[PDB]
């Protein structure tokens, strides 16, 4: 007994195999979930919950497993999911197919090390073939963006609803923009909040021109419907809170007992008033809510909100652009609820919701979903989720890339182009490398389910011709299209990183040689 | 005759020893040069980890038998003490062990052994001294350029070498460091690294200046400050204590709400003196609480809660802030001082991998460099940067010692041969031991052929033979040379190659290989003890 | 290890040895501020970092530079308001002190110790020729003082 | 004696507002996630000795029967409704030994010494503790699919119908958490948190009494060998074992979520999805 007591290792070529295996498993497990033309998962979480989803990430992120390359690709998955959001309906499947083939010259007696080489060539044409290949776009023009955006969205079961979504995307999407940084503004995708409500449909969905609320006023005597409101975010609580320091009293004489009573009354109202100086319409609050002083928040006739979640406040405050306090009497006027276009606190349907609509220029919103079932809502939003986050991407960079295939087999002969040009060993792997491109629309034809074979020779040799770039797979005629007409276009970035982080999957499991199990600590 | 153990004696433990060494040797022995091959452990639940450095690999290693865990502890003080070798210097461990044992293994008396691996450390360093190389000629960038890359070479990062030494060496002379009024001492792990996950390395990014794992503590609060004014704080701002056990006792009530008023004023009024100097940017590792958090949204200001003791110890020393566990004055009232403050050209806190982290441009007091990590998961990210952890020290100590040893195993090609005949000096017994300690000493090239996978004899024969050469007409300026290759397979001039390493690493290697194994070998006995 | 972030090494260093802990004064009784008014407020807050200063005041007027300070476990320690004051004074410190090692300090750098700020005077304050902690191990490092000019046998 | 009585209360409560839970909300919150119950700490036993000093240790016992018993069906009860809906509980802790060192306290927390023991030197008037989930319960980030995968107490201590390993509370009542029984140990059984050689210290001044109050033989004669400080110094070493409940010993080890990923702060006792 010597090394690590029932730890086992493996070494060599098994191990090779056996995480060029896994990898063909991983990515095959999801080969039909790419396209226009994909198929939709169900899973079980452990639970006993639901989730349906095409997007992968979920899938894998919903993927338990043993062997570990596995669930090191599933990390890659979610990355550039968090990154980019879609892709992962590909990169996966680009990436294992890069090691399907990359195996293949193992038996090579190849050292991977120049293979991993040979890629990191591969990859900096690639980036430099889709800079090449790429298209700058106006990001003024709405209908483009639009266009992009089902061009993005035309791949899951939204498909239905893109007209709706793409506004609705894009609206959210333009509508923030802090200008803070100068002409650096910078949007965010957590003040775009997300509200699911089933019931209703998809049309009833709907962008708000502000925030909505899970919560109802604390006293029917504040009206539920204002036009032009003023609100109050205090951080602080409305009540009497803790002397912090232990604090004691010792009362010798009777009227001391009923003083101090009188007093947090007293230091109560203290609050009262202090808030109505500013002549406010709203209050919203983190914390609970004397209902004493929301009495004399109801004797002003002000509108009240308690316990109210943190990063809504924020939104709330970024919605009417006022700003939090946690001080009534450093209240100040520069955060006025102004910004109010409309109070109202509706009824769905067994609960209440808070309706803030019409600010001037709100910098955050929420969009309302109204659906059928909250699973098929919170597919809904992922789908969202991927919508506007390549706006974004596409805010980030102008730049644009034809997909469906097209760009893929532009590098492909662009390395082949390099590839008989870079005598030496290392040209096998560098054509391997367009070899394993080719996949992807082929995967497309078979979502589609065509003659995946011949299409793409016709297809390569389609594009042999360098007059022509943007001829691509269609993804319900299985039929070589131009893309300019077809228009599924896409952000470059999202292609780069694609790339990016197929190649670095390709590496990281080159250089393994071995396993160890049993750590224990 | 001892209870809840047994013992074993002489050849039985003399051997499993032996054993126990060579099976760690194995566990390494394919992730050394520019063609090893790094592991990987899945430790118990799929936490797994991948890694080449065998100080990491060890270190994650459980050990039991004890002569191991001397050579894993021992892998990691080269660590402490080098970095890499890690690569080698175990691998050296075990095979002179091997060697020596052999020895033994026959007749040999272990402590004539031991003196001949004494003076054969000591033969090797001195000619090691007889062969150094100095870099002060050389170009400095150059060089620290070609030992990087060197260094980069067997690391997941080897391609991009030349991006990433080039912005290693930026690195270190922006972490350039006055000591003792005497030394240009450099510090190590001053630099900070943070590892993203998303983008390629071809898009990581050197910071001139520091980069913060943290973010805005307000929404409402501003993002990006284009001024110099900026303060750390070890004080905590919240409503102020008692801090012992001091009760609040109330008999007239009147005043309690002036009490409690009073009680966040004191924070208050200790936010309005530091906001007076005009102070843009804080951090405090302590809490920071609501209250000053809306009175800085007022202010528009900059802070930040529960940062890294050290880091605002590099940022003081960064930004030419004083760090301040409080507000004082050698007059009893605290007060507070702009000279306090610490400066630099522009901060933001920026969303990378959709995450805000804070970002230092440029502290005019001192220059600072950070470097932010982009790679596809954590699992490459968090090695690449111990490479790179121990990017900086090999560098560092080449900042250290300016003098340079050529890379690629040249070593002991001459090592052997030159001991080899000084082994003859002696005329004792040792100098079979230094037969062996030359002929043990041969393994890296051989480790690094297998690891490269061709005839590994040639290649040493034909080493063996130019070194050989290298010992013959002493009109060795152009008979003396240096250098091998694997990618090729055929040897070179790595000093034209630019293959380099530092030559302290090599020195303490076989020191502390040299000591191991007199450790070990002296051993004939061990006794096992059952728990209780 | 030291406790000073800023002082690294000394020269002609003056070493004096101190027992009596550097924090709020706490009765060896039961003793407890009883708070009840508005000017205990401010008062107490700075009258204790008043009382500190005095300590550390009273201390630097002694021109000493190297302080050494015991492990007080069953009490308060040393303030970081008078680690504050000191780093302020730039002047070295030591924290945890092993009451079994003072006779071998005292033996070895000739200072006896001082249990009373009135005790503590510059006629026992022990001076040294160079001290300071030195690195090794990378960064494993250790306080050295050389030369004194009472020699110790130990 | 008063502080499980108080222990035995605030659980009640819990497991009362948890079945007062129309079925929509924990419906919502089963898939939303959000507040279900929070308990007003301010309604924490508010008459007891933990509490507030206008009771005292020497206070008439609140008269309970089946004390045990109670205690035994509201815990396990309680964690199987958190058990069967995996609720995030900001009142539970996976090695009580965190309690005491190594967590953070937070804003009004930082009060807090703690005794670890029951004795008239401690100040056992003291604010109900809980953990403040308050960023992870209004994180993005970490809303519902992340916490039933991390927070939930089945992740940490196995499923409570198929674990025996130990429950622990926050410090809920006199700074002193709370040590649960398992249910496959057959009974949910609670204890303080407190070692056992503070627990022998509580009889070393009687150990001196009966030096000046019995004869040596006669201390000899009942203590056997060594007397009562013999015993009271071996009792000690042996306190691991002889005053020592199990369950204080059987809390789970491979930590997945754990204690110091929020601090313990004042404030309400609750129960979030």
């Amino acid at each position: 007994l010597v090394l690590s007591q029932n730890t086992k290792r493996e070494s060599g070529r098994k191990v090779q195999s056996g995480n060029i295996n896994a990898a063909k498993t991983i990515a095959d497990i999801i080969r039909t979930c790419l396209g226009p033309k994909s198929m939709m998962k169900m899973l079980l979480d452990p639970m006993g919950g639901i989730v349906m989803t095409n997007d992968g990430n979920a899938i894998l992120r919903e993927i338990q497993v043993q062997h570990p390359a596995a669930k090191s690709m599933i990390e890659i998955s979610r990355t550039q999911d968090e990154e980019v959001g879609d892709g992962t309906t590909s990169v996966i499947i680009l990436a294992g197919e890069m090691l399907s083939v990359a195996e293949h010259f193992l038996e090579q007696q190849m050292h991977p090390t120049v293979v991993i080489s040979a890629y990191r060539k591969a990859l900096d044409d690639m980036i430099s073939t889709l800079k090449k290949i790429s298209i700058p776009v106006d990001i003024s023009d709405s209908d483009m963006m639009l266009n992009i955006i089902n061009s993005s969205i035309t791949t899951k079961a939204i498909s239905r609803w893109s007209s709706l979504a793409c506004n609705i995307a894009l609206d959210a999407v333009k509508m923030v923009q802090f200008e803070e940084n100068g002409r650096k503004e910078i949007d965010i995708k957590k003040y775009a909040r997300v509200e699911k409500i089933p019931g209703g449909i998809i049309e009833d969905s709907c962008v708000l021109r502000g925030v909505m609320i899970n919560k109802d006023v604390t006293h029917p005597r504040m009206r539920r419907y204002i036009k032009n409101p003023r609100i109050v975010l205090l951080d602080s609580s409305l009540e009497y809170k803790k002397g912090e320091s232990q604090t004691d009293i010792e009362i010798t004489r009777e009227e001391d007992f009923t003083r101090i009573l009188q007093m947090e009354e007293e230091y109560i109202q203290q609050l009262c008033e202090d808030i109505i100086q500013l002549k406010p319409d709203v209050v919203i609050t983190e914390k609970g809510i004397s209902d004493l002083a929301q009495h004399y928040l109801m004797r002003a006739n002000i509108t009240a909100i308690r316990r109210v979640r943190k990063t809504d406040n924020n939104r709330i405050a970024r919605a009417c652009g006022a700003r939090i306090v946690s001080r009534p009497e450093e209240l100040r006027e520069d955060d006025v609820g102004t910004g109010a276009g409309l109070l109202e606190i509706k009824k769905i349907g067994d609960e209440y919701f808070t309706f803030i609509t019409d600010c001037k220029d709100p910098k955050a919103c929420t969009i309302l979903l109204r659906g059928a079932s909250k699973e098929i809502l919170s597919e809904v939003e992922r789908n969202l989720q991927d919508a506007m986050q390549v706006c974004r991407n596409v805010l980030l960079d102008p730049q644009l890339v034809p997909g469906g295939g097209a760009s893929e087999m532009a590098v492909a002969h662009a390395l082949t182009e390099k590839s008989k040009a870079m005598t030496g060993v290392e040209q096998w792997p560098y054509r391997a490398v367009a070899q394993a491109l080719e996949v992807i629309p082929r995967t497309l034809i078979q979502n589609c389910g065509a003659s995946t074979i011949r299409l793409l020779t016709s297809l390569r040799a389609k594009h042999t011709q360098e007059n022509c770039e943007t001829w691509g797979v269609n993804g319900e005629t299985g039929t070589l299209v131009d893309m300019k007409e077809l228009g599924i276009w896409e952000p470059l970035a999202v292609k780069l990183q694609t790339y990016k982080t197929a190649v670095e999957t390709a590496v990281l499991l080159l250089r393994i040689d071995d396993i160890v199990s049993g750590h224990k600590k | 005759l001892s209870v809840f153990g047994d013992r074993s004696t002489g050849e039985t433990i003399r051997s499993q020893n032996v054993m126990a060494a060579a099976s760690i040797a194995n566990i390494v022995k394919s992730s050394l040069g520019p063609v090893g091959l790094d592991k990987m452990l899945v430790d118990d639940i799929g936490d797994v980890t991948i890694t080449n450095d065998g100080a990491t690999i060890l270190k994650l290693l459980e050990v039991e038998h004890p002569a191991a865990k001397v050579l894993c502890e021992l892998a990691d003080l080269q660590d402490k003490e080098v970095g890499d070798g890690t690569t080698s210097v175990v691998i050296i461990a075990a095979e002179l062990l091997k060697n020596a044992d052999e020895l033994v293994k026959q007749k040999i008396h272990p402590t004539s052994v031991i003196s001949g691996y004494r003076l054969a450390c000591k033969e090797a360093v001195r000619y090691i001294n007889e062969n150094l190389i100095v870099n002060t000629d050389e170009l400095g960038r150059d060089c620290l350029i070609n030992a990087a890359k060197t260094s980069m070479s067997s690391k997941i990062i080897g391609i991009n070498g030349d991006f990433f030494a080039n912005m290693v060496v930026d690195a270190v002379l922006a972490i350039k460091y006055t000591d003792i009024r005497g030394q240009p001492r450099y510090p190590v792990n001053s630099v900070n690294i943070l590892k993203a996950h998303g983008r390629s390395q071809m898009e990581s990014m050197l910071i001139s200046g520091y980069a913060l794992n943290c973010v805005v503590g307000s929404q409402g609060m501003p993002k990006r400050i284009v001024n110099a004014k900026i303060a750390c704080l070890d004080f905590s701002l919240q409503k102020t204590k008692m801090k012992l056990g001091v009760q609040v006792v109330i008999t007239d009530p009147e005043k309690l709400d002036q009490i409690r008023q009073r009680e966040s004023d004191i924070t208050k009024e200790r936010i309005q003196k530091i906001l007076a100097t005009g102070a843009n940017v804080i951090l405090t590792t302590g809490g920071i609480d609501d209250m000053c958090l809306k009175y800085f949204v007022e202010a528009g200001a900059m802070a930040v809660r529960r940062v890294l003791k050290r880091d605002l110890k590099r940022i003081a020393k960064a930004s030419g802030a004083t760090i301040l566990s409080t507000l004082a004055n050698l007059e009893g009232e605290e007060t507070f001082e702009a000279a306090m403050l610490g400066q630099a050209e522009e901060v933001v806190q920026e969303r990378i991998c959709d995450d805000e982290l804070i970002l230092i441009k440029n502290t005019k007091a001192r220059t600072s460099a950070s470097i932010i990590l982009r790679g596809a998961n954590d699992f490459m990210c968090d090695e690449m940067e111990r490479s790179l952890h121990d990017a900086l020290c090999v560098v560092k100590r080449v900042l250290e010692s300016k003098s340079v040893v050529p890379g690629g195993g040249a070593v002991e090609a001459a090592l052997s041969i030159y001991l080899e005949n000084y082994a003859t000096s002696m005329g004792s017994r040792e100098q079979l031991a230094i037969a062996e300690f030359a002929r043990s000493l041969l393994v890296i090239p051989n480790t690094l052929a297998v690891n490269a996978a061709q005839d590994s004899t040639d290649l040493v024969a034909k080493l063996r033979a130019f070194h050989n050469e290298a010992q013959v007409n002493p009109e060795r300026k152009n008979l003396k040379w240096i250098g091998l290759d694997l990618s090729n397979g055929k040897p070179r001039d790595n000093k034209q190659a630019g293959v380099f390493e530092p030559t302290i690493v090599k020195v303490k290697s076989l020191k502390f290989a040299t000591e191991a194994a007199i450790t070990i070998l002296r051993i004939d006995d061990l006794i096992k003890l059952h728990p209780e | 290890k030291v406790s000073n972030s800023g002082i690294t090494r000394v020269e002609k260093a003056k070493i004096g040895l101190i027992q009596f802990c550097l924090s709020a004064p706490k009765t060896d009784m039961d003793n407890q501020i009883v708070v009840s008014d508005y000017a205990q407020m401010d008062r107490v807050l700075r009258e204790e970092r008043a009382y500190i200063l005095n300590l550390v005041k009273q201390i630097k007027k002694t021109g000493c530079n190297v302080l050494l300070i015991q492990k007080s476990i069953l009490r308060d320690a040393l303030s970081d308001l008078a680690l504050h004051f000191l780093n302020k004074m730039k002047i070295m410190v030591i924290k945890d002190i092993e009451r079994e090692d003072i006779e071998f300090i005292c033996k070895t750098i000739g200072t006896k110790p001082v249990a009373h700020i009135d005790q503590f005077t510059a006629d026992m304050l022990g001076s040294a020729e160079l001290a300071e902690e030195v690195n090794l191990n990378g960064s494993g490092k250790l306080l050295k003082i050389t030369g004194c000019a009472s020699p110790g046998k130990t | 004696a008063h502080w499980k009585r108080g222990m035995l209360s605030f659980v009640a409560q819990m497991h009362e507002m948890m079945n007062d839970v129309s079925p929509d909300d924990l419906d919502r919150v089963r898939t939303e996630g959000g507040s279900l119950v929070e308990l007003n700490w301010l309604q924490v036993d508010p008459n007891s000795m933990f509490r507030s000093i206008h009771s005292s240790w020497t206070d008439p016992l609140q008269v309970v029967d089946d004390l045990d018993t109670k205690l035994d069906q509201y815990w396990t009860a309680l964690n199987l409704m958190i058990d069967s809906s995996d609720l995030i509980p900001n009142f539970m802790m996976r090695d009580p030994s965190h309690a005491f060192n190594g967590v953070k306290l937070g804003g009004d927390a930082r009060q807090t010494q703690f005794s670890r023991t029951f004795d008239s030197r401690s100040s056992l008037e003291w604010g109900v503790m809980v953990y403040d989930y308050s960023e992870l319960e209004h994180d993005p980030s970490k809303g519902r699919a992340y916490r039933k995968e991390l927070v939930t107490p089945a992740r940490d201590f196995g499923h409570f119908g198929l674990s025996h390993y130990s429950r622990a509370t926050t410090p809920i009542l006199g700074k002193m958490p709370a040590v649960f029984s398992g249910m496959l140990t057959g009974n949910c059984k609670m204890y303080p948190f407190i070692k056992g050689t503070a627990k022998l210290k509580t009889v070393r001044k009687l150990v001196e009494a009966v030096n000046h109050a019995w004869g040596v033989e006669k201390i000899r004669y009942a203590l056997g060998p060594g007397g009562m400080t013999g015993w009271y110094n071996r009792t000690m070493q042996q306190a691991p074992i002889v005053l020592t409940p199990a369950a204080l010993t059987m809390f789970p080890d491979t930590i997945k979520f754990g204690d110091l990923n929020y601090p313990v702060m004042i404030g309400d006792p609750m129960i979030l999805g």
